[PDB]
């Protein structure tokens, strides 16, 4: 594997790590979700272009579409949470325990 | 001469948030009767702006 | 929410699950998971009540993270072999990533934390759907890629799920958290036998689904979500508590009830593969589930708790809406052991 | 767990620390039973500042009434004990 | 692992292949069918119990439908199960036939020639 | 000494105490996603090296 | 990962007690590090110094248990001239169990840990001897 | 390579203009001069306080509608296929569902800003 | 009697009763016919009769 | 090794990921993701995927505009954080930069195996095709085949987008 593939995979790992390690703002985590989607898009596009798989050229576009549905979903939830607390802090989501 | 059935002091053992109360967990409270918490009347501030003189 | 909108969201959830179940292309399986989650989020929020918003946000974050790892595993597998067909997963790093993503989706330990919170935060109908229908797609994927699954990782998560479900259920007074921990333990039982025999996995899933449907419908019939609220039901509908006690005993796995069939069928299978310690530990650990089922049975049916005066008014009214499949579900969840050999029809 | 079981001795120690933290009062001169107005020559406005310092210290609102009578440290201790339900 | 999921010539969603017609159908007095009917009767009784109706005599048409549906489903379930076990036996015998060196026929000694250890109980 | 105390202590009382302690430890999570998503990260990292780095 | 297990397993039982004890100490230290990581994640320590102190405490406890177990099991297998005997592992099991009781400073934990760690270690020795499989590869 | 040179040239020109703007004239910066502007009176609160979005649902909807232009942008190349009947059915299907999405949001009062 | 006339009462819903009984008899007739056909086909294939 | 253009672009991609993965103020986080989107567009252009790179850049520009608008409303935080405004954010940023440089150095002059496989460098130019033919763009034909081959994909994508409109309208209803 060339250095570009490892750079893309490292980008995905950094974003996943960013998602997993929460700070305070919910939106900061939605941004890491978007970054994971972007890294997947670039990785799959590079693999598809390199092997000249013509039909697969439509799959990153599809991959983009469901990226928006996931973002629009998340932002929707971020609205409701904010409407309850006046803040998007994940500390407030502690009504339910394990 | 009567079979023993549970009373209030027995029933109250299961009324807690958790079956085994713990120093830290004794401050947990049971959920509301409907799953509706009191509305958190958060003060969403209105922006204050000076329109004029200049 | 409008009834037509609710109906179409339910159909979209089912359509996503079926899309996962009929696809041969990995991208379509991923799309099915995405479509399932998209329609699943509003069903959890049908009653607003901010605890539902919290449960929906936690569920969305967990499932979106799992979806991302699933897509990454698909792409790694494609990189190491120009293959999109769901098969034995030519790359082992991709296989580990895929197993972890599916374990997060199912809620196996240690990815189990979200199940009790989301289940407690949503209504009983939403909990029924979440704990029955939502398991079909990930388990159907795991059955397909089972041959390439690493036994050490899958069995570690299975044992952890059984232990953690058993331990967590002991501390619960809320009925939905009890159901969640029971679900975690039964998921562990399902996934322990998966690398050896997928027919046993399917059989356990079906029996667990009928038992969970019966239990959730009995909890909907008597509008009880706590132990003390359920302890009033003997004084209003004794038959419901009697059927609940028998269903709880079956869920415990005691013979000659239906619950026993899967464990009996899994242990035997694991003994044909020279696995002895693992089934013994799993069977001994399931006694924790049996204990916290027996405690609920003591609370609701085997003794009579004090009642309230206003309950007298409830004596004058009947349950209006009837669940037609509840009697069949109860009978199927209890009296089905003599037809065990019919499991051969599942392969 | 939540706050510890506060006792009268803690209340007295905190109240006396607050008083000795006040500039217009010499520390070693003040006692637990020293009247604010008579013993320390403190005016009505000074007492108001001290009560507000108590509200900051113990975190609860003492109305204008029931503050017009807390005229020595001991009465402050008794008032806080009554409000917080502390007996021993 | 799936033992027969991908058996050659298998129709995806058939539930009852044509070759299964070569097997004797289960008798209508099959004890398994009678147990399915008993399950249907119990479902009808529980239906009467939950709805707060006279358990034994409330709805005879409904109880009859419960019994009939359970028996009707059980008949085809039994046919599929019997066919699937017949397939397992067919494949196992064919494989033993086609791999003689893996299942060697062993000439058996008599107990007069075998030397078993004796462990006295005392 | 034996029937009412030590035979109770070794088999059933020890088992009940151990299960109660383990249940309290397992179920005492405050419900903050920041804690158990970090737990998820630790779990993922272990899987990649402990079970993945030797296939 | 797997290397730490084979480092302990490659040394013959009643020989080279220093190297066997070092390998067991490494295994124990790794286990303590994993426990510390999960404990810090699920129960934050309220400051960095407290986190470091808790991690050091757990890791030192686990490594001490491993060192004592390995040292006493190897020494017992070498003086009794009987390797491949589970009693050496039982003796190592309460070596580690008494170490745990000393570390937590309680007699009851120490006695329970004797019993349970010794039984578990003897069972592991029996499984090594007889080929018992914890995770079994599918064959049928 | 030519486009990279063009981008570098444009950014360099803009940055040089900023540098001349900041280093050529005489600066006499003082506290009153650098204070925030709100028409002559000092600001009441912070400009970093939450500022409500009344079109929040249109903003979320714009995310989905923006992804549909990505699906419709390859249409010029799709008109060159032999299966024009299949292609035209799919193109119209995507635009009808796009219009239906707008119709649902419009009728259910989704395009109205919150008060 | 009752205060509210309790619409489902002494005259049962004859359409539903008829549908239930018709479904039961239709299922039974179909099952007997199916079993007869299965026996005939089994004997035909196995050279018994 | 030639001009190191692709390696430089991928490094800037990783640096932007580290920037928004640091979890500072979202306004800043949005900027880092925009930088990453532009640089990933450049990477894809350097491989013959003009349409895909431009489309992803456009999509992420729109999404980040919506995120900026949402940040000013629901994630404002009166003293917003830059990478040097807090020890945690700076520590995470420095950890990301150091880890990327360490991985690059270990994979560059020597040939280490990190998780999956190894790398020697050689520049990404080595793995190209040499194919010489065409009056069309292969990427464009592959994307355009969505309307003739991908009928099922169009159906599921369109249904999902319509359902997404319905779902967002249901979630924010409240009541
Ligand atoms: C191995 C072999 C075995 C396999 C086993 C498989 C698994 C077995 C089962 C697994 C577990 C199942 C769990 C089910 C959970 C369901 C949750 C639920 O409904 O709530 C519980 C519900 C609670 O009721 P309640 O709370 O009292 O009622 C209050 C209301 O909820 C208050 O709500 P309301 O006021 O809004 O009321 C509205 C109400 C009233 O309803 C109405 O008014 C109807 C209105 C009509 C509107 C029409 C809209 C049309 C436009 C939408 C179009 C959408 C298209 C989507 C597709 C897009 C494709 C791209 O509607 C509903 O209540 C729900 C409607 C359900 C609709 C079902 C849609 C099915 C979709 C199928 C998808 C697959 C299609 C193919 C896809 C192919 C791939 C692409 O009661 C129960 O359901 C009890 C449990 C029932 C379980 C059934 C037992 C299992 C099945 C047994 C039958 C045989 C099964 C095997 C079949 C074999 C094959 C032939
Ligand atoms: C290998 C085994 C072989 C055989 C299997 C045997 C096992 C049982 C059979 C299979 C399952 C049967 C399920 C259907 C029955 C459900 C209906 C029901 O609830 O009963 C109430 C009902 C009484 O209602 P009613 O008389 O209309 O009016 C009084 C009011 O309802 C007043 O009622 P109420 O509601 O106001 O009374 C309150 C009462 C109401 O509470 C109950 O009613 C309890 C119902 C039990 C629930 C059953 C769960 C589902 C089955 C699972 C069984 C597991 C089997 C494994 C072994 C473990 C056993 C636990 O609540 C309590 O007393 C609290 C006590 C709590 C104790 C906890 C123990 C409960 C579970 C024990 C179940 C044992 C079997 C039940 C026997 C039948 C009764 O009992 C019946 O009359 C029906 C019983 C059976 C009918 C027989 C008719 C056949 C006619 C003869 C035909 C001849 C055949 C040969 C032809 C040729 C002759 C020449
Ligand atoms: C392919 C799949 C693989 C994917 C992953 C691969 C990764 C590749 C990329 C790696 C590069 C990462 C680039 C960006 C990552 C983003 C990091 C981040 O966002 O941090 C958020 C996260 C939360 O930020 P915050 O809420 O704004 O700050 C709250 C205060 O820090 C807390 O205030 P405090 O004073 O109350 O507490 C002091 C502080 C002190 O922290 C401690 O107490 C832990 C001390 C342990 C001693 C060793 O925190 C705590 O006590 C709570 C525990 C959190 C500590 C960090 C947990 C790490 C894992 C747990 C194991 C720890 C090591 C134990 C031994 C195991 C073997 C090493 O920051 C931290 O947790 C600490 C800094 C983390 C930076 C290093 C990341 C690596
Ligand atoms: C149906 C079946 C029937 C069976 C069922 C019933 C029987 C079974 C259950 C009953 C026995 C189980 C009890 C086991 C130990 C439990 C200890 C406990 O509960 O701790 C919590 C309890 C609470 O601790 P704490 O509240 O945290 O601290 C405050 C202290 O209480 C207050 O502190 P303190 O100052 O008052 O005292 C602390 C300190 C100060 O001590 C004292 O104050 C007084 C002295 C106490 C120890 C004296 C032992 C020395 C002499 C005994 C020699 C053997 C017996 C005679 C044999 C004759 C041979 C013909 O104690 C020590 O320093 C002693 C350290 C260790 C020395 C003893 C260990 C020697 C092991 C024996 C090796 C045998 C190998 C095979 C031999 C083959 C030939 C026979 O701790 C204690 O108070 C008890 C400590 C005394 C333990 C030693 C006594 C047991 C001796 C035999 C044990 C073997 C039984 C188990 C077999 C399996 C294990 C491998
Ligand atoms: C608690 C007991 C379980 C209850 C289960 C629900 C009861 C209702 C039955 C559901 C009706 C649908 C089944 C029959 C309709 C047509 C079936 C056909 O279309 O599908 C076939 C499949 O047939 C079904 O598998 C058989 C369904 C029979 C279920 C009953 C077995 C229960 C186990 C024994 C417990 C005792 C139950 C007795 C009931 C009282 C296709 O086979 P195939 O596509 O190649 O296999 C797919 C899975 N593979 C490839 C991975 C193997
Ligand atoms: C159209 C777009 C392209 C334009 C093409 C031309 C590019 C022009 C460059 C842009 C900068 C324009 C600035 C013009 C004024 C000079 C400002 C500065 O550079 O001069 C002084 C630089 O001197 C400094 O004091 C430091 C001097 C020495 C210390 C380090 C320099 C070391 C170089 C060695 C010099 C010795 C002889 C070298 C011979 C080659 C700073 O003085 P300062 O007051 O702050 O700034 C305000 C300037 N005012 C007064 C005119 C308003
Ligand atoms: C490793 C995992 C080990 C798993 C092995 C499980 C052993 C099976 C026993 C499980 C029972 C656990 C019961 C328990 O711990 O509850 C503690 C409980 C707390 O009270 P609650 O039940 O919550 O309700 C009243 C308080 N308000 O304390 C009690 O009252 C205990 C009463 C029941 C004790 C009965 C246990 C009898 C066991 C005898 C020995 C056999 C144990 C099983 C293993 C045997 C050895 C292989
Ligand atoms: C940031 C800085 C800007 C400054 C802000 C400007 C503030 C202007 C506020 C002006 C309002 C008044 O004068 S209010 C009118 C105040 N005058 C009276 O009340 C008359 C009777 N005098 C008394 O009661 C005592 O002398 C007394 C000392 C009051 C104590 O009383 P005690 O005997 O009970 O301690």
């Amino acid at each position: 594997m060339p250095l570009v593939y490892m750079n893309i995979i490292m980008a995905f790992a950094i974003a996943l790590a960013g998602l997993l390690m929460y700070r305070s703002h919910l939106m900061s985590s939605l941004l890491c979700l978007e970054g994971m989607m972007l890294s997947l898009f670039i990785m799959s596009t590079l693999i598809i272009l390199n092997t000249h798989f013509t039909l697969a050229n439509m799959m990153p576009i599809i991959l983009l579409v469901f990226a928006a549905c996931e973002a629009a979903l998340g932002l929707s939830l971020l609205v409701m949470v904010s409407n309850t607390y006046g803040t998007d802090y994940v500390q407030n989501l502690n009504l339910l325990q394990c | 001469a009567r079979q023993w059935q549970p009373d209030v002091e027995w029933a109250e053992q299961f009324g807690g948030a958790v079956m085994y109360p713990t120093k830290e967990t004794a401050h947990w409270k049971p959920p509301p009767w409907n799953d509706v918490d009191p509305p958190k009347d958060t003060l969403v501030s209105n922006l204050t702006l000076n329109f004029g003189p200049q | 929410m409008n009834p037509i909108i609710y109906t179409t969201l339910i159909m979209t959830v089912m359509s996503g699950t079926m899309l996962v179940m009929i696809s041969s292309h990995w991208l379509l399986i991923w799309i099915g998971f995405e479509m399932n989650l998209l329609a699943m989020i509003p069903v959890l929020m049908k009653n607003f009540n901010p605890r539902a918003t919290e449960a929906a946000t936690k569920y969305f974050l967990t499932q979106a993270t799992a979806s991302m790892m699933l897509m990454m595993a698909i792409i790694i597998n494609l990189l190491y072999s120009g293959q999109w067909t769901i098969t034995k997963m030519f790359n082992p790093v991709a296989m580990t990533m895929m197993t972890m993503a599916l374990a997060m989706k199912l809620g196996l330990s240690p990815f189990h934390f979200w199940v009790p919170e989301v289940t407690q935060g949503i209504s009983l109908q939403a909990g029924l759907l979440l704990l029955t229908w939502q398991k079909l797609a990930p388990l159907s994927v795991l059955c397909q890629i089972s041959q390439s699954i690493n036994p050490n990782l899958m069995l570690t998560m299975a044992m952890l799920s059984i232990l953690i479900g058993g331990w967590g259920g002991l501390n619960q007074t809320q009925l939905r958290k009890i159901m969640a921990y029971s679900s975690i333990a039964h998921m562990g039982w399902m996934t322990a036998v998966l690398p050896y025999n997928t027919t046993m996995t399917i059989l356990n899933l079906l029996i667990y689904i009928t038992m969970t449907l019966a239990m959730f419908m009995l909890l909907i019939h008597s509008s009880a979500t706590t132990t003390l609220s359920l302890s009033h039901t003997w004084n209003k509908m004794p038959v419901i508590t009697s059927l609940m006690m028998v269903t709880l005993l079956s869920m415990g796995g005691l013979p000659p009830l239906s619950g026993f069939m899967p464990k009996w069928m899994i242990i035997q299978e694991m003994t044909k593969n020279e696995s002895i310690i693992m089934p013994t530990l799993m069977a001994m650990t399931a006694l924790l589930n049996l204990y916290f089922y027996m405690r609920l049975a003591y609370s609701s049916s085997l003794t009579m708790f004090p009642s309230t005066n206003n309950m007298k008014m409830k004596w004058q009214f009947e349950h209006t809406k009837q669940m037609k499949l509840l009697p069949t579900m109860i009978v199927l969840s209890t009296l089905v052991l003599p037809m065990t050999p019919a499991l051969s029809s599942l392969n | 767990s939540d706050a510890p079981p506060l006792t009268l001795e803690a209340i007295k120690d905190r109240v006396l620390y607050v008083l000795k933290l006040y500039d217009k009062i010499d520390p070693e001169k003040l006692s637990v039973n020293s009247h604010f107005m008579k013993d320390l020559g403190l005016d009505s406005l000074d007492q108001v500042e001290i009560i507000m310092a108590m509200e900051d210290e113990f975190g609860f609102e003492i109305p204008d009434i029931d503050a017009e009578k807390l005229m020595c440290p001991q009465e402050i201790v008794d008032y806080i004990a009554d409000k917080k339900d502390v007996y021993e | 692992m799936t033992m027969m999921s991908g058996r050659p010539g298998r129709v995806p969603l058939q539930f009852l292949p044509n070759e299964a017609r070569s097997l004797p159908p289960p008798k209508l007095t099959d004890p398994r069918l009678v147990y399915m009917g008993f399950l249907g009767y119990c479902s009808g009784l529980i239906d009467n119990a939950i709805r707060r109706r006279p358990v034994v005599s409330a709805g005879l048409h409904r109880q009859l439908l419960y019994v009939t549906s359970f028996v009707f489903f059980g008949y085809y379930l039994l046919k599929r199960q019997d066919y699937m076990y017949a397939l397992r036996d067919h494949d196992m015998f064919a494989y033993v036939k086609s791999h003689p060196e893996d299942f060697p026929e062993k000439d058996k000694k008599t107990y007069g020639e075998i030397l078993e250890e004796f462990h006295p109980v005392r | 000494l034996l029937d009412l105390i030590w035979l109770e202590t070794i088999l059933p009382k020890t088992t009940s105490f151990i299960q109660m302690k383990m249940s309290i430890m397992v179920s005492n999570q405050k419900g903050l996603i920041k804690l158990y998503f970090l737990s998820f990260l630790i779990t993922i990292m272990i899987s990649m090296t402990l079970f993945n780095y030797h296939e | 990962a797997k290397t730490l297990l084979h480092k302990y397993s490659d040394i013959p039982e009643g020989t080279e007690c220093h190297r066997k004890a070092y390998a067991s100490t490494s295994i124990g230290g790794a286990t303590g590090l994993i426990v510390s990581a999960y404990s810090i994640a699920l129960k934050p320590p309220a400051s960095f110094l407290e986190g470091v102190a808790r991690t050091g405490r757990y890791t030192f406890t686990s490594a001490a248990i491993g060192a004592i177990f390995g040292l006493t099991s190897c020494i017992s297998a070498q003086v009794r001239e009987k390797p491949d005997d589970p009693l050496n592992y039982f003796i190592g099991g309460c070596a580690g169990g008494l170490t745990l009781g000393a570390r937590t400073r309680s007699y009851g934990i120490g006695a329970a840990a004797c019993a349970y760690m010794g039984l578990t270690a003897a069972l592991v020795k029996m499984g090594q001897l007889e080929g018992w499989q914890v995770f079994a590869e599918p064959k049928v | 390579m030519n486009i990279m040179l063009t981008l570098l040239t444009n950014v360099t020109l803009a940055s040089l203009l900023v540098l001349i703007a900041f280093w050529l004239p005489q600066l006499n910066a003082y506290s009153e001069k650098t204070s925030p502007y709100e028409c002559g009176f000092d600001p009441m609160g912070s400009a970093r306080l939450p500022f409500s979005m009344k079109f929040f649902l249109v903003a979320i909807t714009f995310l989905l509608f923006d992804l549909e232009i990505a699906l419709l942008l390859p249409l010029p190349w799709a008109s060159q296929t032999n299966n024009l009947k299949t292609m035209l059915t799919m193109a119209l299907f995507l635009l009808i569902l796009l219009a239906a999405s707008l119709a649902y949001e419009w009728t259910q009062k989704g395009l109205e800003w919150a008060e | 009697k009752f205060y509210i006339r309790e619409p489902p009462h002494g005259s049962p819903d004859w359409l539903k009763v008829g549908l239930t009984l018709g479904t039961s008899v239709f299922l039974w007739i179909y099952l007997i016919k199916q079993h007869k056909e299965d026996v005939l086909e089994y004997k035909r294939r196995n050279g018994l009769e | 090794m030639t001009m190191y253009i692709a390696f430089i672009l991928s490094t800037i991609f990783v640096i932007g990921f580290v920037g928004f993965s640091s979890k500072p103020s979202p306004i800043y986080g949005g900027l880092g993701l925009i930088v990453s989107g532009g640089v990933g567009c450049g990477i894809v252009l350097n491989f013959g995927g003009s349409f895909l790179g431009l489309m992803v850049f456009l999509i992420y520009l729109g999404g980040m505009l919506v995120v900026f608008g949402y940040t000013t409303a629901m994630a404002t935080e009166m003293y917003p954080e830059v990478w040097v405004s807090n020890k945690t954010v700076f520590g995470a940023f420095v950890s990301g930069l150091m880890m990327e440089f360490c991985m690059v150095y270990y994979a560059l002059k020597e040939e280490e195996v990190e998780i999956i496989f190894k790398f020697n460098g050689l520049g990404d130019w080595v793995i190209y095709d040499t194919g010489d033919s065409g009056f069309f763009s292969e990427e464009a034909m592959g994307i355009a085949a969505l309307y003739s081959y991908g009928t099922w994909l169009v159906i599921v994508t369109g249904w999902s987008l319509l359902i997404g409109v319905v779902v967002i309208m249901e979630i924010t209803r409240g009541n």
